[PDB]
């Protein structure tokens, strides 16, 4: 939890930057926006790298992303 | 002309362009009637108005194909794209990707 | 936001103040201004007598350096080797090549997080020190990693 | 809990909009200072227009089709009159109400409640304040826009890419009748709107030192 | 034993910091024109000429104005025991001023006037005579 | 004993680079303008100077909107000097409009060539008294 | 591959006594042995698929060697400046390929290769 | 790679070299993009040079 722990405190956030600013004027380690840089390799979700789920309602577990593929691992087994 | 009355196009012409709304997105100007959306893991903005994506960085995206680019005269890459999930992105020689969200 | 990071994985300041002030006492010189970090170590500590060769203890105060250097996100790190006047030029630019190679390449294999690693040494034509009496065992030769912090 | 967040929400737009106004009026002189617009305005109070460029175009239409250029040049909006110049106010101010009365239908009366009221209220409040930077960041950018448009015109009319706006007076003397009348009638239009030229030889090309 | 940066000072705001990063590339972009038009433009003269320094001109001023002119100069002319003239006629549309400058002088003041002024309105110094006069443009 | 630091000052890291391009932008804008603008010398200026007559030195309160020749032939009356025209006037007439309390016809001769624009000229004899009116063709 | 955590295994019935609870141990040991395979055959028909594409291409590159492919064709026409007072852009050029490449029939201009 | 790569060794290379003039040394800053005609000229004028076309 504590950002500039073992220093002064929490100064304030450049949202241009991502960081936040200690007492001292070393870049911390947290984050202070959504809007910074991320090493993001693994993710959520279902119909990667395809148009999506198709927002369909289905009585069966037909699940299609919009470039027509069908995704049988996020559907369920018959 | 007759009844029939069919104007051949024998020659198509030119393919278009460029959609002239990637200025206004190139400025940070949404194209009128399109909605906000939600974009995590760096510094891009996008914004969707006819099923078509519209993104904005400084960034170069690589993995899901676009079909128009455009660029500033300082360094900002603004594309108008399709519809994605998730994007990949090479930042400063290392691989990285950016999620979207609001679709 | 469970889910979402919150910080970057393996990083903590608390951590990174001790183990400079730990490295500072040790008397490996941590030197940070601006947004440019220096790190500089005697070779005496480091190699044999005007020699390509590692001490086997070194390895400890090497294996801190890489724990070091996992805390911070970079694009590219400089390491230069310098030494005294021994014999010729030919000689003394051989064994800071040497020297630096050796050292960059332990520090690729080990976990660093870089894109480009530069190496070069320049034998002694940059000393920081008039009080050449000594051999090796004066500051001056000695090996230098700069990097800046990237964001 | 919804109503919490959507009360959260309110407030929370609501307080950082008010703190976002007033360090805006804190930051004042240099405001305007930097959006100069009656130093942009021409000789007979016509406001130059926006211009919009282009660098490095290409589409693909489909497999065997493509098209690319290298430069364009778009008018967003034409060049017109303008009684008064502007000013940053209408791009920047926003408004600014006092919700005041939630009344009761969801109070906290256990613990869990209470604190879940309280968390959810927060988080409505923090996402309210992200709304709000949103909307100064579209506003930011809508006035970056028009002044580039015009500071842009003003560079092609000194690369001699467009034509000056051409004016057009017409004088008359007495006028009206034996119960009214004016003194002398000036008639000022404007007849021809400013367009980019196709020649390229007019062309005039500049080198710093 | 402990480590600091040089400037350590008050927090600021998230939204000042987006202005000021508009205003960095609108000041750049206005670089880059006033330096082709003032290398495509030659100039030729100065106002120097039509506007001396004499005595009793070199108490100094230090303002901040943002209306129109006319008031303003017959200030500056009571300031300076000069007889105040205006030729001409003021048109429909005011004339906006706005200067926001510290300690120069009255010459200097009234030629940075006269080039906020440009196509508009000029301003010529009889020192003979102690006057300063307004002229408006032949137009309208 | 005690020396405060400005109230508005800019102790801030946004407000300085705000400060900084601010005055940037004056210092461009001011460049731009001075190049912009053009000047003429007062070797040929188009005023009429001073004729300095003591016949010319009363002050009066005078206020007209209208035509010229009139106008000028009472300021000639008033400053007991004759007055004649070369040229002729137009279909158009021309206008001028001077309201004002207290100065000499000197510089309200100056005030009207000024107005007058190209169409007109004035000229004054004091050797022999008289006002001139030139037309333009 | 897509991976989507449930979190919402739905109950309709459950077992009382001992032989039930373990038949429903051991059909859901088996229940989980099926799914592994499930994704291990999933992952070998995606893994041949990218295998394909890149025999296909690495072949076309192979062949075009041999000299029995004949290369596309692409025209590039360049105009002038383009557009009225309203908009422009100052060099326009269009590529179309017109030669989609096909296979030749001609057996005579057939190029073999040695190796050493 | 290595075999498809075409070269040119820099001996016979179609491609004007430094003329090291020293009135030609100066620094600039310029933006264009159109004709040539009159971007060469500019530049001659701003070297003192005269320029020609054939």
């Amino acid at each position: 939890d504590g950002c500039c722990s073992k220093m002064g405190g929490i100064n304030y956030c450049d949202s241009s930057a991502g960081r936040l600013v200690c007492n001292n004027g070393f870049y911390s380690t947290c984050y202070c926006t959504r809007h910074a840089v991320m090493d993001l390799q693994f993710l959520m979700g279902c119909c990667l790298w395809h148009g999506g789920v198709y927002p369909q309602l289905n009585s069966s577990g037909l699940v299609v992303c919009n470039d027509g593929y069908v995704s049988e691992e996020c559907s369920l087994q018959k | 002309y007759g009844p029939n009355a069919k104007s051949m196009p024998t020659e198509e012409g030119i393919p278009p362009s460029a959609n002239d709304l990637l200025l206004h997105v190139l400025e940070g100007v949404p194209p009128p009637g399109s909605r906000r959306l939600v974009v995590s893991g760096g510094d891009a903005r996008a914004w969707l108005s006819n099923e078509k994506m519209y993104v904005r960085t400084n960034l170069t995206i690589l993995s899901p194909g676009w079909l128009a680019s455009m660029t500033s005269a300082d360094g900002t890459h603004a594309y108008e794209m399709q519809k994605s999930p998730v994007l990949l992105v090479s930042w400063h020689g290392k691989v990285m990707q950016l999620k979207v969200e609001g679709l | 936001v469970p889910k979402l990071p919150c910080r970057v994985d393996g990083a903590c300041d608390a951590t990174i103040i001790k183990m400079m002030t730990d490295l500072n006492k040790k008397g490996i010189k941590v030197a940070s201004v601006g947004q440019n970090y220096l790190i500089s170590i005697p070779a005496s500590a480091l190699f044999a007598d005007q020699s390509p060769r590692l001490n086997w203890a070194s390895y400890s105060l090497l294996n801190e350096i890489a724990a070091f250097l996992k805390q911070f996100r970079k694009i590219a790190i400089t390491v230069t080797s310098y030494s005294s006047k021994y014999v010729s030029v030919k000689r003394e630019r051989a064994l800071t090549l040497a020297r630096s190679r050796v050292v960059s390449e332990y520090l690729w294999s080990q976990g660093v997080d870089s894109r480009i690693i530069f190496t070069q040494g320049l034998g002694s034509d940059k000393p920081i020190t008039s009080y050449t009496l000594g051999g090796d065992r004066s500051p001056n030769a000695r090996v230098e990693i700069t990097f800046r912090r990237a964001v | 809990k919804e109503t919490a967040l959507s009360v959260g929400a309110q407030a929370g737009l609501a307080w950082r909009a008010k703190i976002i106004d007033e360090q805006l009026n804190k930051q004042a002189r240099n405001l305007d200072a930097i959006y100069d617009f009656n130093s942009l305005v021409l000789e007979h109070n016509i406001l130059p227009p926006v211009l919009l460029e282009g660098r490095n175009t290409l589409n693909l239409a489909d497999a065997q089709s493509i098209r690319i250029s290298d430069r364009t040049y778009k008018v967003a909006k034409q060049a017109h009159f303008i009684t008064t110049p502007p000013t940053w106010r209408q791009y920047l101010w926003m408004d600014y109400v006092k919700p005041e009365a939630p009344n009761v239908t969801l109070l906290p009366k256990t613990k869990a409640e209470k604190e879940i009221w309280c968390i959810y209220t927060e988080r409505g409040w923090k996402n309210g304040i992200d709304q709000a930077n949103t909307i100064l960041e579209e506003n930011i950018a809508r006035i970056k826009e028009d002044f580039g448009g015009m500071i842009l015109y003003r560079k092609l009319l000194a690369m001699n890419m467009v034509s000056p706006p051409y004016v057009s007076h017409t004088d008359l003397g007495v006028t009206g009748d034996g119960s009214e009348i004016h003194i002398d009638d000036r008639v000022l239009r404007i007849t021809a709107l400013p367009e980019l030229n196709v020649n390229s030889a007019e062309w005039r090309a500049a080198v710093a030192k | 034993m402990k480590f600091k940066k040089p400037p350590i000072n008050n927090p600021s705001d998230d939204a000042t910091i987006k202005l000021a990063e508009a205003a960095v590339s609108v000041s750049d972009s206005m670089l880059e024109m006033a330096k082709v038009e003032k290398v495509i433009t030659p100039p030729s003269k100065d106002n120097t000429l039509t506007i001396p320094n004499a005595y009793n001109l070199q108490a100094r001023a230090s303002v901040d104005w943002s209306g129109p002119i006319e008031e303003l100069t017959a200030r500056i002319a009571k300031a300076a025991h000069f007889r105040f003239r205006v030729l001409g006629k003021s048109p429909s549309v005011p004339v906006l001023i706005s200067i926001s400058t510290k300690d120069e002088s009255l010459a200097e003041i009234l030629r940075d006037i006269d080039y906020q002024a440009g196509k508009k309105a000029s301003i010529h110094v009889y020192p003979n005579s102690q006057v300063v006069e307004l002229r408006y443009a032949k137009i309208y």
